[PDB]
């Protein structure tokens, strides 16, 4: 309320690079700074400004304060995977440990991979040690295909994941089904090639 | 409380008895600086009453003046009484004069 | 030598729950500024108050004084929590703030703070001190505020360069009442002594400006070296009241007179006869039923 | 020079029941912090402490209270917990002379259940690559299944004969309820890990798909008939 951040969630393509927004109207403002947080865990400081008008950079990572407007940017530069987890401008009322932080709700950041050799099939695998127990998994088609959620009572389908086998420098999207395997993803968006 | 207060009172110009005329209660060396300071006729809070802004001395010890607009009179009687933590009980001050 | 400038601040805290500050200004003996805790902004008390600043400058200061007296009342709160046990409510705090006139141009500044009454800390050079004599205790809290380099140099920013250039402003502005003159008036009167048989005369001099004034009791002219000046007292009109008491044997009155000089008077220094035509009849209008 | 630690990372409750947790903080630090992330909201606080034993309480203090019993360590308790909640809660620690030294611990997660019977570990299993793709892609992919776990406390992770691995995995942010009523649900998880068809080609290779569960603790003694869901490690083993 009285610190801001947009947009709520961002999506950015991997390599491209991000932008990312806090205002704010806490008086006094010793100074802001910002944290990375993933899910299921704490906060990471990233970068953090003390002047009136200010810039610093950790890594790939650069933020930028404009005290008189009461505003700052972060960047984040040749984004990767790993930068997906939420972001968050926090402001500091006092420049002794008197004072409180003030705590920006955040912006989620979600990364996504550039395939550009899509290959799309769907597989089901045995599953062992022996008691099938069979998955079905469509992968390797690209971003623009999005696996909608299955409306049925039976049926289990994972969300797409992304996944890079560094040392090869290739990712893959992926998603699972189980409760068919040929008529297991249907709805929104399909790929024709869909080999099996 | 710490310090006790020193009460005057004084007309800021001689006084000639019917004649209209100011009197200061200049009130001083009180600590803490929370009081209360009235001034009274015969007896009786004198309603508009004005007080200067509380200020303090090098010493540290904090001043503030009151003063009101009345006449003086043979039998009319004046006072300052000021109320103070440093006091079990409020002190009255009677304008004399005199001296 | 001559004038100098003090913003004077009292701060007293309760419980948790209460306080308030007040603030008042004064150059030499007269009051340029007033703030109060239920007042949002500074009021002038003089009409040359805004001294040489623009509306946009001082309305500028105004906002850093606003946005201070705020946070500073809730940084002494925390100061307590962090106190614990070594520091309790009610407290009081008083700061004395000012920058000292010298001969143009030049001048000296200071800030002192003073603690239930006493005189603890100073804001020295770069940074906040413990004063000689000061409890042990302030120590972290010095070391806690003096890690805040913005406050600080603000604070060197308003006491070296800003106060100076305030004043020497003020003094031009305000120069007409500064430098003005009012007569005093006296009055005799007298109180009868302690000493049995002895009186005790009073010597009265009220409403001068500026406050520099010289009272005698004489017979002829040889100065009496029992009179004992009382203390300069307020009037409300920005003028001065004072006294002289001599005391002396019954009857010993006649001869004497209360002799007084000041700035306004130039050459011609008031000599009030005891028994005096005027003295008679001012005491005649005076009468009273102790 | 240290770290900061919530303990616990994952928290079963019941609700009016009474929550205690501890933040360690090895740096020095005087000031210390209890927080609370309420998703979409950003962080208020609960209570603070200048050193032991104080405590200040955070605008979001009432309904718990904290304890500070020395300079390392601060305690905060939820004296009654609340039906169907779900919190995360997060310590932070401070230096009196610099503002700008604060670091935050990993933070704990609070499932609350109405009924503790429910609790269930998960259950797993690994799906071996198939046939097709390997000829088709040249790639191996190997799925990781966990099943019938509730609440959503795991950690997931995949051992490569020794060791863990990173590269390759991709695990599902977002576990599903396989019953929504919606109010004790079970739910599972999906994992993927992939490796070269001729890596994977010799099954002279182990591969393992491991998941943590933190569950119940020898102090919750259970009288129902089946097996404690205690905390525990459950695999699938695989060549
Ligand atoms: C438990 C017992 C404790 C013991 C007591 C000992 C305590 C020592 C005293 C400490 C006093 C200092 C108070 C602490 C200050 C802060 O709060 C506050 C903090 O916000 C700040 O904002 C900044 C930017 O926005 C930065 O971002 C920074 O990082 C952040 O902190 N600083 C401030 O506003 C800085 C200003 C301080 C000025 C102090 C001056 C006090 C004089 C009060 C005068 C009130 C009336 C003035 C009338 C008008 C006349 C015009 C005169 C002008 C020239 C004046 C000159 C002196
Ligand atoms: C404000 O004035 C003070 C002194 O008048 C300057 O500070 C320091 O003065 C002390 C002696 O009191 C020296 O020992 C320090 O080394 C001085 N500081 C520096 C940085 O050299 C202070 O710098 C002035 N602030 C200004 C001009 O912004
Ligand atoms: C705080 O002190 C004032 C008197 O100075 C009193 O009126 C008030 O009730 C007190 N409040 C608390 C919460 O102690
Ligand atoms: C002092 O002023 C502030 C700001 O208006 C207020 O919070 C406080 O209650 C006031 N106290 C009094 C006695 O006016």
């Amino acid at each position: 309320t009285q610190v801001e951040q947009s947009p709520q969630s961002l999506v950015v393509r991997q390599g491209e690079n991000s932008v990312l927004q806090c205002n704010y109207s806490v008086t006094p403002d010793n100074h802001l700074r910002w944290f990375k947080q993933d899910t299921g865990k704490g906060l990471v400081s990233l970068t953090v400004l003390v002047d009136q008008k200010d810039k610093t950079s950790n890594g790939r990572y650069s933020a930028t304060l404009d005290k008189d407007a009461k505003h700052s940017t972060l960047h984040i530069t040749a984004t990767l995977l790993d930068d997906t987890a939420t972001y968050i401008c926090v402001v500091g009322d006092r420049g002794s440990a008197l004072g409180r932080l003030h705590f920006g709700a955040g912006t989620q950041l979600i990364v996504i991979p550039d395939i550009q050799n899509p290959d799309p099939a769907v597989y089901q695998l045995r599953d062992s040690k022996s008691s099938d127990k069979s998955v079905c998994l469509f992968t390797d088609f690209d971003s623009q295909t999005n696996v909608s959620q299955s409306k049925d009572s039976d049926v289990y389908i994972t969300d797409k994941c992304v996944l890079d086998m560094r040392s090869m420098d290739f990712k893959s999207n992926s998603a699972v089904a189980w409760s068919a395997c040929a008529n297991a993803f249907n709805n929104s968006i399909i790929p024709e090639d869909t080999f099996f | 409380i710490q310090k006790t207060p020193q009460i005057q009172v004084y007309s800021r110009h001689p006084p000639e008895n019917g004649k209209p005329n100011i009197l200061n209660c200049y009130v001083t060396q009180f600590h803490p600086p929370h009081i209360e300071i009235q001034m009274l006729k015969n007896g009786k809070k004198i309603p508009k009453v004005e007080m200067s802004d509380m200020s303090f001395s090098k010493d540290w010890s904090f001043y503030i003046l009151a003063h009101t607009e009345f006449t003086p009179t043979e039998t009319d009687t004046y006072a300052c009484r000021v109320k103070h933590a440093s006091m079990a009980e409020p002190k009255t001050v009677y304008w004399d004069r005199d001296m | 030598k001559n004038y100098t400038f003090r913003c004077l601040q009292m701060s007293s805290f309760a419980n948790r729950s209460w306080s308030r500050t007040d603030s008042v200004v004064w150059l030499g003996d007269l009051q340029t500024h007033r703030w109060s805790n239920d007042s949002a902004t500074i009021s002038f008390t003089k009409p040359w108050s805004q001294g040489k600043l623009s509306n946009q400058q001082w309305e500028k200061l105004q906002h850093m004084f606003q946005v201070y007296r705020v946070s500073f009342t809730r940084d002494i709160q925390e100061l307590v929590k962090m106190m614990s046990p070594k520091e309790d409510y009610p407290i009081e705090i008083q700061l004395s703030a000012g920058c000292e006139m010298y001969p143009g141009n030049a001048s000296e500044s200071f800030l002192h703070v003073a603690f239930q009454g006493k005189y603890v800390v100073r804001f020295w050079g770069t940074s906040w001190q413990t004063v000689p004599g000061a409890p042990s205790w302030l120590d972290l809290p010095i070391k806690v505020l003096n890690a805040d380099q913005g406050t600080s140099a603000t604070v060197q920013m308003l006491l070296n360069d800003t106060c100076p250039l305030f004043v020497r402003g003020l003094l031009e502005a305000g120069k007409s009442d500064l430098e003005k003159q009012e007569k005093p008036v006296a009055w005799l009167s007298s109180v009868p002594s302690s000493a049995h048989g002895h009186r005790q005369l009073v010597c009265h001099v009220s409403g001068f400006y500026p406050k520099p004034v010289w009272v005698m009791w004489m017979r002829g002219d040889q100065e009496q070296q029992g009179t004992h000046r009382g203390d300069f007292l307020p009037n409300a009109d920005e003028t001065w009241y004072l006294q002289a008491t001599l005391d002396v044997e019954a009857g010993e009155e006649a001869g004497l007179a209360c002799r007084v000089k000041h700035s306004s008077l130039g050459g011609q220094d008031i000599i009030l006869y005891w028994g005096s035509l005027h003295h008679i009849l001012d005491a005649q209008k005076m009468v009273w039923n102790h | 020079g240290g770290i900061i630690t919530q303990t616990p990372k994952f928290l079963i409750g019941q609700e009016g029941q009474k929550l205690t947790l501890k933040c360690q903080q090895n740096f020095n630090h005087d000031t210390m912090y209890w927080y609370r992330q309420d998703s979409g909201k950003g962080l208020r606080l609960i209570y603070y402490s200048y050193g032991a034993g104080s405590t200040e309480k955070g605008d979001l203090s009432e309904g718990y209270d904290a304890s500070r019993e020395k300079k390392s360590s601060f305690s905060l308790t939820v004296t009654s917990a609340q039906k169907n909640e779900m919190a995360v809660f997060l310590c932070a620690s401070g230096s009196l002379l610099d503002v700008r030294e604060v670091f935050f611990g990993k933070g704990t997660r609070l499932t609350v259940v109405e009924d503790l019977k429910n609790v269930f570990p998960p259950e797993v299993a690994v799906f071996e690559p198939s046939e097709a793709e390997i000829s088709h892609t040249q790639k191996a992919t190997l799925v990781c299944l966990a099943t019938g776990f509730y609440p959503d406390h795991v950690e997931l992770s995949w051992w490569v004969n020794g060791k863990e691995v990173h590269s390759g995995v991709c695990t599902d942010p977002q576990p599903l309820k396989e019953q929504p009523a919606l109010n004790d649900s079970r739910y599972a998880l999906s994992s993927r890990l992939r490796v070269s068809a001729t890596f994977w080609q010799n099954p002279r290779n182990h591969f393992r798909c491991q998941v943590q569960f933190y569950g119940l603790s020898e102090n919750d003694e259970w009288t129902q008939d089946r097996a404690k869901p205690v905390t525990q490690i459950v695999s699938a083993e695989a060549w």
